[PDB]
């Protein structure tokens, strides 16, 4: 249940002897490694052609944030904080008040993207699946509050991504 | 994949190794990006009878730490468990 | 009431203490001036070790101030030996705080702090 | 109570016992309490003058040889006179074991360091001192090791704030980093998740 | 080191560079404490300066005892040969 | 049988392991007389040491030596040895068979607060 690296005494006789000698004087193993990296020069590269190609990516990817909708075009959000209960770095910020029909509703919902880890804790709190984070990783902004997400921002990322995000959603709601 | 044989075999001298036969890049052998959907199995605890969680219950069966002394014979010495069983060298690969 | 003490028996040690702690930051304020190349001088330096001192100037209790002397050789370590940088020394001359407002009536002006 | 709930290790419970009342009747001198968890930990807990002879009992006994200093770690509780506990997680790997060494201290009083027994506490109770504030008396290096060079209280106290008090920017007008006091522009938002019902009636405390 | 009446004139001389005491009150038997006015420090920092002078180092239990200039050219000369 | 490396690093081949644990172990029995007798660091550490002299006394073969004395290797039982010895001469200064120093506060070592 335990091996020794590095426990040998090599063979003294004039042949072996020799042989590291010649190792020696005629820098077999410097050969040896010129070798490998010669055989890395003939292979296939592994790079992909971004942005013309892109890696791959799973169905669980934790990327940009969305609210979604019902198929009446309806939000999803019924304001019940659980997603800024659980959010580790207190990224989510929501207000609430019953709307003009009388339904709960949030009047605000921010999510600072600078604070937050990305951890998809929030997608997994929320019973309505209001809240998910979607597939979209190219989002880099050019100023800082650029990315202190409101409602209205995330909004129109539910409805930019809902064609991508319910996909998703059906490829693993049901591990969830 | 798409390597000439002359430069195929030219890598496989250099290397040492046969490198068709285990290729790091990844081709058609790799697992389908539109997978069936599953059918996950359930706990144990997914029961319609004698599942009363009183008798599952495990965070109600921690106790308190049992004070062994407190400041409120020829007895044996002991330690703190029986000493460690000295390994045995690998049969696998010793490197002997 | 029987404590164990840190170095000092009595107020007299811990003052011997205090005592050379103060000639040590005495002697070393020029160097810190030339080699952090400061925009104070020597006297305002000497003048802010001063302040600090008689910041700590009510402690009677032995115990205390052989840790403000423990911690003023910390701070006294960090300043020979180049540890701190420029910053870290004139982060004791508040330069970039607006002064605050000091009588009730400005205070009652500003805001809600007493 | 068999697939969800952790099994009861009751021979390492026995023999850590066993053990406890050995180092306690060895060391009556130091020792205050002995306690072993239900999940088979041992802790003694010891009088601050004996850091030096119940650790160097633990490593040098041939019994217990516990060379290895695992962890070195200072718990402020408030509401206690003596705030600070100072724990020792020993590693004894002659007999496969774990035993944790507890002693306490205030703001005030020293605690002998215990770098003649362990070189692995070096680190660890300067560490003590810059999160905490516990001097360790005739420590080699004794300073701070993880807050910046100007910083003036101990983080991880209770009564230290979550953020500190002051927080840095750079300046332009002095081109230097500067220090000044702390604002948020969202305070951290502090929820009182307790709920008002008991969850573990084992533990509760009797009434005044 | 040479005469007594160069130390006390040389220790003068570090006092009245000195600039908080007023050299009108500075005499040979004022005091620093209850005549003169001053903090501790500020003895400190004359003990000090007379260590730059003369170039000898003044410890600390015979430091505290230095409270008029009669008393630090007393201690130069009890240090020396004079 | 002269083992050519203990495996440990900095653990030095001991040539004669058995005459250097009868002098450790009459060493240690000769600094544990000087404790008293009531005290339990003498009465465990006399049993535990006669124990291996015992066992030191009737093996004349190293490795099952080795195997009966359950320790590792037979140099760090003789390190061992050495850490028993420098642990009783410190104890004889500590004196920790005396009566406990100081009792805790009330409420010091009870948790949950
Ligand atoms: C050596 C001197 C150059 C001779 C050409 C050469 O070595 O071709 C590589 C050719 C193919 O090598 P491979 O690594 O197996 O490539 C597999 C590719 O996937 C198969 O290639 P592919 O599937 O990628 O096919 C497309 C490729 C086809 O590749 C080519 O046409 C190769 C470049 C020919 C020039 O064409 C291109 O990508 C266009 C490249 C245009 C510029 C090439 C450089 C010009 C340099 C001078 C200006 O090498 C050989 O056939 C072995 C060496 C032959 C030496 C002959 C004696 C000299
Ligand atoms: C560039 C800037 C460098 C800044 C350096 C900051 C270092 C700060 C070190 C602080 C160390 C201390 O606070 S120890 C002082 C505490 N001492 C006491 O509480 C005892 C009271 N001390 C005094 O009254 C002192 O004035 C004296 C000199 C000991 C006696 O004076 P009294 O007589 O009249
Ligand atoms: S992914 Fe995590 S950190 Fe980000 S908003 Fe959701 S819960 Fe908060
Ligand atoms: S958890 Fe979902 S429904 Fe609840 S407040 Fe958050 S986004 Fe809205």
């Amino acid at each position: 249940t335990y091996k020794y690296v590095n426990l040998r005494e090599p063979s003294m006789d004039m042949k072996s002897v020799t042989d590291r000698a010649a190792q020696t004087l005629l820098w077999t193993e410097l050969i040896r490694g010129l070798g490998m990296t010669l055989s890395y020069l003939f292979r296939e590269p592994a790079t992909i052609n971004y942005p013309f190609e892109k890696g791959p990516l799973s169905p669980r990817f934790r990327g940009e944030h969305a609210l979604r909708r019902y198929p009446s075009g309806e939000e999803r959000c019924i304001a019940c904080k659980l997603c800024e209960a659980v959010c580790p770095a207190q990224a989510i910020t929501i207000e609430a008040e019953p709307r003009a029909d009388g339904s709960r509703r949030t009047t605000r919902y921010d999510i600072d993207m600078t604070k937050c880890i990305y951890c998809g804790f929030c997608q997994e709190a929320c019973p309505v699946d209001a809240i998910v984070e979607g597939p979209n990783f190219e989002f880099s902004t050019e100023t800082h509050e650029e990315l202190l997400y409101n409602k209205e921002k995330l909004l129109n990322n539910g409805d930019k991504w809902e064609a991508e995000i319910a996909a998703n959603i059906q490829a693993d709601y049901l591990y969830r | 994949a798409s390597a000439t044989r002359l430069i195929q075999g030219l890598r496989n001298w250099a290397s040492g190794r046969d490198l068709q036969a285990k290729l790091q890049l990844r081709y058609q052998e790799i697992s389908k990006r539109t997978q069936p959907p599953p059918k996950l199995p359930v706990g144990p605890s997914h029961r319609l009878s004698n599942n009363y969680y009183c008798a599952r219950d495990g965070r109600r069966e921690a106790m308190p730490p049992s004070i062994v002394m407190s400041s409120q014979s020829e007895k044996k010495a002991v330690s703190p468990a029986p000493p460690i069983k000295r390994w045995e060298l690998s049969q696998d690969e010793p490197y002997l | 009431t029987s404590v164990k003490p840190i170095f000092s028996r009595d107020m007299n040690e811990a003052k011997r203490r205090v005592r050379e702690l103060y000639r040590a930051w005495y002697r070393e304020v020029p160097n810190t001036v030339h080699l952090f190349q400061l925009d104070i001088s020597v006297k305002q330096g000497r003048d802010k070790v001063r302040e600090m001192f008689k910041k700590n100037a009510h402690v009677t209790d032995p115990r205390v101030v052989d840790l403000l002397v423990i911690k003023g050789k910390m701070e006294l370590e960090e300043t020979i030996n180049v540890w701190k940088q420029r910053t870290h020394v004139m982060r004791f001359f508040h330069e970039t705080e607006a002064p605050r407002p000091k009588d009730f009536l400005s205070k009652f002006y500003v805001g809600h702090d007493p | 109570t068999r697939p969800t709930v952790r099994p009861r290790n009751d021979v390492a419970h026995k023999q850590l016992s066993a053990f406890g009342e050995y180092v306690a009747e060895i060391l009556p001198k130091y020792v205050q309490q002995v306690q072993v968890s239900c999940f088979s930990e041992l802790e003694i807990c010891i009088h601050p003058d004996g850091v030096i002879p119940v650790l160097t009992f633990l490593r040098d006994h041939s019994n217990a040889q516990f060379k290895s200093l695992a962890d070195l770690t200072a718990v402020d509780i408030p509401t206690r006179q003596n705030r600070f506990e100072i724990v020792y997680n020993l590693l004894s790997l002659r007999f496969n074991s774990r035993i944790r060494v507890k002693t306490y201290t205030d703001e005030l009083t020293p605690v002998e360091s215990s770098v003649s027994v362990y070189k692995a506490a070096n680190w660890y109770e300067r560490e003590i001192w810059d999160m905490f504030g516990v001097f360790f008396a005739n420590h080699p290096d004794l300073r701070r090791i993880l807050t910046d060079y100007g910083f003036e209280g101990h983080p991880f106290r209770k009564d230290f704030p979550l953020s500190g008090y002051v927080e840095l920017r750079y300046d332009d007008e002095v081109k230097r980093v500067v220090a000044e006091p702390v604002e948020l522009a969202q305070e951290f938002r502090k929820f009182d998740l307790n709920s008002p019902w008991e969850a573990f009636p084992a533990y509760r405390q009797p009434p005044e | 080191p040479l005469t007594l009446e160069g130390i006390k004139d040389r220790v003068l001389y570090v006092l009245k560079l000195y600039d908080k005491i007023d050299p009108e009150k500075l005499s040979v038997n004022s005091h620093f404490m209850k005549d003169l006015g001053l903090d501790s420090l500020d003895q400190v920092e004359i003990i000090m300066a007379m260590e730059d002078e003369f170039g000898f180092e003044i410890p600390d239990i015979d430091a505290e005892k230095l409270m008029c200039p009669q008393e630090i050219v007393d201690y130069i000369a009890d240090k020396k040969d004079v | 049988l002269l083992k050519k490396t203990t495996g440990l690093v900095g653990l030095a081949v001991c040539e004669t392991p058995h005459e250097r644990l009868k002098i450790l172990y009459t060493k240690i029995l000769d600094v544990l007389g000087h404790i008293p007798k009531n005290a339990a660091y003498r009465k465990y550490t006399e049993q535990i040491t006669n124990e291996k002299l015992s066992i030191v006394k009737a093996e004349p073969d190293v490795k099952k030596l080795e195997e009966q004395l359950q320790g590792g290797q037979i140099e760090e039982v003789i390190l061992q040895a050495e850490n028993e010895l420098s642990l009783a001469r410190k104890m004889i200064q500590w004196k920790p068979w005396e009566p406990l120093v100081e009792e805790p506060p009330a409420s010091q070592w009870k948790w949950p607060i």
